[PDB]
């Protein structure tokens, strides 16, 4: 029963166990409908914590290598490796959801948005452990997807919108993080920042804490990045 | 949490600090 | 596929990543080519187990507490639970079987059966606590039997400050409170052992001196909390 | 150390409450 992976995903959610809310929400994906905004909200957060743990790994195993004898440089090339291709099986099953079933479902251009900026994002978590050839093609990629959702985004919501939102800071972390263009990074966001404080009118009760929570981080990244 | 400014300034920091 | 420096290692390293389920499996592979473990490498495996097993009783509980809240949506609460409960069964299984089988066998000095016993107390607590009424009185019962020996070789062979006789008493404690529902045994079990270890307060070693007087504190703070 | 001993309190804590 999908309403069912749903529940059981929020109760792994809750017990954070995020593989488990990831599955399931990989299932309900794969029953072939449009997601519910509610749905989609927890694939997003599900798949966001699962690669996030990874990640998060791969840093603290990449900060020690640096840190550092061979044997154990060796070992931890080795089990940077073993955490690398966990990361890539879990964006690749995202990535495959996305272009096999949320993308060719996306009616409404704010579900096109959030998916394309989704693909970016996946996109930049592969480029970040990719080599060569395929780092070329994962960062061609991840620039494609958000900008073809950033190009959507101002043709069809406002600056406030929290999709919106989020597409721009996330863009701005792929040119400052993956393209290395500071100044690239640091004017999409001003932008998207400035623009988006000149209509503050416009956020209905239900945008108000989300888009906020994205403009703090927006200067936060901002100010972060002129030190 | 809402730890979510300060994690997120701790991440962006890192590709800072461990690549110049 | 690999040898002890190598696992060790990786333990290490799994640890910092916070892949405890990685650092524990590096640990059951050099427990298993039987050769008798040091103090460091005892720890890196107590360490990792505890950390697999203490996130699925966190998931436990959490699952738990919910169901405490429709025929099937509550049938869910169920089937969850139930999974976290047989991953939380094969985990302790696992340590269980490489303590008695492996590291019992060679305890050598008295630390070492001391520590390992303990351990067998505590994953036996561990299963005691969603464990199905045919077992519960043997989990309990094989709980309280590796603590009651683990607390005689104890008392007899290690000094009031010895960490490991502290973490003990500390976690027997907690056995008698949460298992047995014997508040006033646990309550007296943890008196004894912080007042027995302050009382030799000028010949604990430097050695042992924050974790024996961090583990102390805990028994402090449990005996506070637990005539609330 | 204040770390432990707080998750440890919580620990214990949810023993006297969630199941009394
Ligand atoms: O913590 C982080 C950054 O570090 C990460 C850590 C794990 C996974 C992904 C990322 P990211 O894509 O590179 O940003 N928050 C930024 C994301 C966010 C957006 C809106 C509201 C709240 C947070
Ligand atoms: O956090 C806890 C209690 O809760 C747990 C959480 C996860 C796994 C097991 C347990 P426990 O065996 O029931 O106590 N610390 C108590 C044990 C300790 C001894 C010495 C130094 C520090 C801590």
């Amino acid at each position: 029963d999908k309403s069912e992976l749903v529940q059981k995903a929020k109760l792994a959610e809750q017990a954070e166990r995020y593989d488990d809310m990831a599955a399931a929400m990989k299932a309900v994906t794969e029953q072939g409908h449009e997601l519910s905004n509610e749905e989609r909200n927890l694939l997003s957060v599900a798949y966001k914590n699962v690669v996030g743990a990874r990640r998060s790994s791969w840093r603290v195993i990449s900060s020690i290598e640096q840190k550092t004898n061979e044997k154990k440089q060796q070992m931890g090339k080795e089990y940077r490796e073993k955490i690398e291709a966990e990361l890539q099986d879990i964006c690749n099953d995202v990535l495959e959801l996305l272009d096999k079933y949320l993308i060719p479902n996306a009616t409404q251009p704010e579900s096109k948005v959030f998916y394309l900026k989704m693909k970016g994002d996946y996109f930049r978590y592969l480029s970040e452990v990719a080599s060569g050839d395929n780092k070329q093609t994962t960062v061609s990629n991840s620039q494609q997807a958000y900008q073809e959702a950033f190009e959507i985004s101002k043709k069809e919501m406002q600056p406030t919108h929290p999709i919106r939102l989020g597409l721009a800071l996330n863009f701005s972390v792929f040119y400052y993080e993956i393209l290395n263009s500071p100044e690239k990074a640091c004017s999409l966001a001003k932008t998207a920042f400035d623009e988006a404080i000149a209509e503050l009118d416009t956020l209905n009760e239900e945008s108000y804490k989300d888009s906020t929570l994205i403009m703090q981080l927006l200067r936060d990244n901002l100010t972060l990045w002129t030190s | 949490r809402d730890k979510i400014r300060l994690n997120n300034a701790i991440w962006r920091a890192w590709y800072i600090q461990y690549v110049q």
